[PDB]
Formats: C-alpha cells, sequence, structure tokens
C-alpha cells in the first residue's frame, strides 16, 4: 500500500457546507502535499507543509485551510463549498522538504461531492443478467452481465464472487459510468460489467455467481426525513447459481 | 517544464517506451515519473539523474544531453494502461503534474467473432477496429482469461421501452 492514508474515502455535502479531510502521512516522511483532481482540472496542486511549517503555495482558493499537526498529520479545511469543488482530493508525502533527490508518495485520495440536495444521493439499484442460451451454442462459452442501476454519486465499486472466493480473472467492468438523463445536472448513474465464464462451468448447479456492489453513500451522521429508505453507504448485492 | 504526446496506444506482451522531452535546462533537475490507473490516485514509478536508472516497475533510460528521456514497461500488459507524468523535480511551487500520456493497451485477439446477443443485449468478440437518447450503450471493455489465455472485447446495450441495432457479420439469432 501507499504508506499514506487518508479519512474519509467518501464525502457528500450540500453545497456551502464546511469539510475537513484529514491526511496521516507516511510514518518517517515530513513533507505532506494536498492536491486537487477534478475531470476538468486533472492533477492540480494546492499546498505544502514541511515539518509543521508552510512551504509551497499553491490555488488554495481562500475558502481552503490546510494545517500539518505537530505529528506531522495534515488536515485540509474547503470552506463555503461550491459545485465545482466536487473533486478527488489526494494528499501525499515525502522525507525532506523539496521532492528531488526524496520522492512523492499518495494516498488512496478522498472523492468530494458537492450536491444542490442530499436527496439527490441514491442507491443503486443491481441485476446480475444470466447468460444467452446462443452464447453457448456460438462460441462455447457464456457471459455474465451485472447491471448497477440509478445510483448517485458514482462511488461505485463493483465485484464479483465465483464459489464464495473472489474472482479477477474472466471479468470486465466500464471504467466510466453511464448517465441516465445526460441532460439533468445531477443525473443518476449506470455501471455494467461482465463476467465470462467457460460452457462447462456455466452449465453447472454446483457453481454460484455473486455481483456486489460498493456504494459509498450518505453518512449515519447526516440528518434524513424521507419516507423512503436512507441512501446510506451500503452494499447491494446479485446472485446467480449455473443452470443446466 | 516537460512534455509528453497526450495518448499513445501500444500492444500487449510489448516493451513501451515514453518519451518525453525536457529542452528546458535540466540542470540540477531529477527526471520523474508518476502513473494513474484506471480510478486511482497517482503513484510514483522510478526516477533519474545523469544515468540510466532500474527498479521492480520500470527502467528509465535518459538521454546523453539529459533533454530527452525514456520510460519503458518492460513488457506491457492490459494492466498497465495508465495515465503518464514525467515531471521534473529540483530544489526548493514546482511539485505539479502535466497532461501526461494516456497510455492505452489493445489486446491481440486473434479470432473475431462478432455477435450480439439476448441476456438487456451484449456485443462482442469483435475487433480493435470498431466502437461505438432512448438506449442506454456502455464503452467496449475487454476481459483477459488466465489459463483460456483469451482476450475479449464487449460493450453492453439496453433501454427500457426488443433487441435493437446498436460490426461486420454479426450473429443475430432467431
Ligand atoms: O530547431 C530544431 C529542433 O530540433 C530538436 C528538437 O528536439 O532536435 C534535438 O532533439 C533532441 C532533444 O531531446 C536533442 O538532444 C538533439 O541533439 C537534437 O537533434 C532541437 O535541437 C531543436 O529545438
Amino acid at each position: 500500500d501507499s504508506g499514506v492514508t487518508q479519512t474519509p474515502k467518501h464525502l457528500i455535502t450540500a453545497t456551502g457546507q464546511r469539510v475537513t479531510l484529514r491526511c496521516s502521512p507516511r510514518s518517517g516522511d515530513l513533507s505532506v502535499y494536498w492536491y486537487q483532481q477534478s475531470l476538468d482540472q486533472g492533477l492540480q496542486f494546492l499546498i505544502q507543509y514541511y515539518n509543521g511549517e508552510e512551504r509551497a503555495k499553491g490555488n488554495i482558493l481562500e475558502r481552503f485551510s490546510a494545517q500539518q499537526f505537530p505529528d506531522l498529520h495534515s488536515e485540509l479545511n474547503l470552506s463555503s463549498l461550491e459545485l465545482g469543488d466536487s473533486a478527488l482530493y489526494f494528499c501525499a508525502s515525502s522525507v525532506a522538504v523539496s521532492a528531488g533527490t526524496y520522492e512523492q508518495y499518495f494516498g488512496p485520495g478522498t472523492r468530494l461531492t458537492v450536491t444542490e440536495d442530499l436527496k439527490n444521493v441514491f442507491p443503486p439499484e443491481v441485476a446480475v443478467f444470466e447468460p444467452s442460451e446462443a452464447e453457448i451454442s456460438h462460441t462455447q462459452k457464456a457471459t455474465l452481465v451485472c447491471l448497477a442501476t440509478g445510483f448517485y454519486p458514482d462511488h461505485v465499486e463493483l465485484s464479483w464472487w465465483v464459489n464464495g472466493k473472489e474472482v479477477h480473472s474472466g471479468v470486465c467492468t466500464d471504467p466510466q459510468p453511464l448517465k441516465e438523463q445526460p441532460a439533468l445536472n445531477d443525473s443518476r448513474y449506470a455501471l455494467s460489467s461482465r463476467l465470462r465464464v467457460s460452457a462447462t462451468f456455466w452449465q453447472n448447479p454446483r457453481n454460484h455467481f455473486r455481483c456486489q456492489v460498493q456504494f459509498y453513500g450518505l453518512s449515519e451522521n447526516d440528518e434524513w426525513t424521507q419516507d423512503r429508505a436512507k441512501p446510506v453507504t451500503q452494499i447491494v448485492s446479485a446472485e446467480a447459481w449455473g443452470r443446466a | 517544464k516537460t512534455t509528453q504526446p497526450n495518448s499513445m496506444e501500444s500492444n500487449e506482451e510489448e516493451p513501451v517506451h515514453l518519451p518525453c522531452n525536457h529542452s528546458t535546462i535540466s540542470g540540477t533537475d531529477y527526471i520523474h515519473w508518476y502513473r494513474q490507473l484506471p480510478s486511482q490516485g497517482p503513484e510514483y514509478v522510478i526516477h533519474g539523474l545523469t544515468s540510466n536508472v532500474n527498479n521492480r516497475m520500470a527502467s528509465l533510460a535518459i538521454a546523453e544531453d539529459r533533454k530527452s528521456s525514456t520510460l519503458i514497461l518492460h513488457r506491457a500488459t492490459l494492466r498497465d494502461a495508465a495515465v503518464y507524468y514525467c515531471i521534473l523535480r529540483d530544489g526548493r511551487d514546482g511539485l505539479t503534474f502535466g497532461k501526461g500520456t494516456h497510455l492505452i493497451i489493445q489486446p491481440y485477439i486473434q479470432n473475431p467473432d462478432p455477435a450480439v446477443y439476448q441476456l438487456v443485449c451484449l456485443f462482442t468478440d469483435f475487433d480493435s477496429q470498431t466502437n461505438v437518447s432512448d438506449v442506454y450503450i456502455t464503452d467496449k471493455c475487454v476481459l483477459d482469461m488466465r489459463s483460456m489465455d483469451f482476450k475479449s472485447n464487449s460493450a453492453v446495450a439496453w433501454s427500457n421501452k426488443a433487441c435493437a441495432n446498436a460490426p461486420e457479420d454479426t450473429f443475430f439469432p432467431s
């Protein structure tokens, strides 16, 4: 792993809220860096703190605070949140002040979603579609599909679990999730993923297939009032046994 | 600064040379490379100065004049499909990341077999020489298979309104 740790993985708020992203650096480092990245931005530098003191200035808009604490771990505040503030936030760490000789290391990053209304957040519907009988008659292979549907935002991590074990081979998922109403500002998204298995493997009932979707949704610290169930951070899943 | 070509697309199981210029005075400036994978944060690769350098990630060739440099993925796979940054790093801004190179990898699909099936419908087993408001269609995604050593192009199409047009001589069974 990247050494650098970051909290939290998910984060969603209404416009103009105040959130603080904590970053514990690589245990052995004295530089911490903050980078913001949106699709229409790429990897932009924000600020760097050496041994507790401020080093490199960047484009931390007035709204942003950044502190390295005495224990060398950093907080980064992003006040009065605009919709444009929706980006992927990366912490980083290094041994000395300059990263010339001794290099940088990034954590996994925070995904901040700033939305107009938390009513926009939706769990993903999930459905595994069993392969066509034709694919077998033609390719002597079988392709399962998993549709993950109607989620906002697109914090979604899909995974396939055959016979209880997790499979990385025979697996394929769309990098970008498909918008449902492309025209709507806060459209819900939809993701598709395929697991191809051999013909015989599908033709076996002893084999069980699971498409499982991680959804980084609403906090247990967020206020909720809808009659509909709270769209919290949760796993939605589809199972499927082999048909002879 | 540095500049590398926007996009590049190479083939599986091949060495991939990622070129980057820096005719600007690479004085005591280290040549750094970081990569960024599908949906992930940036990670370090390898970094040099006046000579060539090796590590378990890549090999780094630097020019005699140091005005250019070459990141080398010893043998590329669909995994190595990433965004590659060639950064200069020197002394005490300057910790910034350029556009880099959108590296793309393509599989050696030996036997295309275009055929769209009713599963929702799914388009699969086509060549790379193919690419994709009421309906939803997904971008094509490839899936390699350990043991079987077979990589497969596929893209999903679905709507809610019925298997309609989404390709050469593709198979449409009754
Ligand atoms: O004006 C001509 C233009 O061509 C260049 C472009 O790079 O050719 C050089 O290419 C290398 C840069 O890495 C040099 O090391 C090489 O010696 C030279 O041929 C430049 O010289 C110049 O700007």
